């Protein structure tokens, strides 16, 4: 597929100020 | 006798685009000789490196 | 590709009258789609 | 645009009539804009 | 870097057709109609 047909949307803020948090942005499918 | 015919035609074309096409680019160096500082820092578009 | 036609025809006597009708559409769609992506990334890290 | 209408009789006498009409229009229009832009700024 | 391409082509036809034919006196009437709609879209994307 033209997978960005369904952009991907714009990151989450970061779970955690430091230490590794993580951060994550779904497609608007 | 008699006759009547009317015909009619209409088409439509509309097209469009655009290009933005931007390039942008900072090498930075400190020491050294200044003439190596400025043919270095001198961005070869096709080499950045 | 759609189509849908039909034809119609009617004489009577008794007087003479005859009335004949034909009536066609058609219609047709297409559609064509291509895609293509390609991502990469290079790091190096060199002491 | 195309109309006819003719009338042929007879009757002794016989009398006969032509009209002819036809009509055309065409109308077409073009518009073209193109522009191109660069700015480069080294230092 | 990503280097991003999309084609798109969309047609549309319809045509519609009628005749009529009386006789009494005579009569007869028709019409045509023909129908297109056309689009094509291209869209591109590329960063480094």
């Amino acid at each position: 597929c033209f997978c960005d047909h369904y952009a991907w949307t714009q990151w989450t803020s970061c779970s955690k100020t430091c230490n590794s948090g993580t951060q994550s942005r779904h497609r608007q499918i | 006798s008699s006759h009547g015919c009317k015909e009619l035609e209409n088409a439509l074309k509309a097209a469009s685009g655009t290009q933005n096409n931007v390039l942008r680019g900072e090498p930075f160096i400190r020491g050294g000789g200044a003439g190596f500082i400025s043919g270095l820092s001198y961005l070869e578009l096709d080499n950045p490196a | 590709e759609a189509k849908h036609c039909v034809r119609i025809e009617t004489k009577k006597r008794v007087a003479k009258k005859t009335k004949v009708e034909h009536r066609c559409t058609t219609n047709k769609l297409s559609e064509k789609h291509e895609g293509s992506f390609i991502q990469g990334a290079e790091k190096s890290i060199s002491l | 645009m195309a109309s006819k209408s003719g009338f042929s009789f007879g009757f002794e006498l016989g009398i006969s009539s032509q009209s002819d009409r036809g009509k055309h229009y065409i109308r077409r229009t073009k518009r073209f804009s193109h522009t191109k832009s660069v700015f480069l700024h080294a230092r | 870097f990503y280097n991003s391409t999309w084609s798109y082509v969309k047609h549309t036809s319809t045509e519609h057709t009628s005749s009529s034919r009386k006789r009494s006196f005579r009569s007869s009437s028709s019409s045509s109609r023909s129908y297109t709609s056309h689009t094509n879209e291209i869209h591109k994307g590329k960063s480094y």
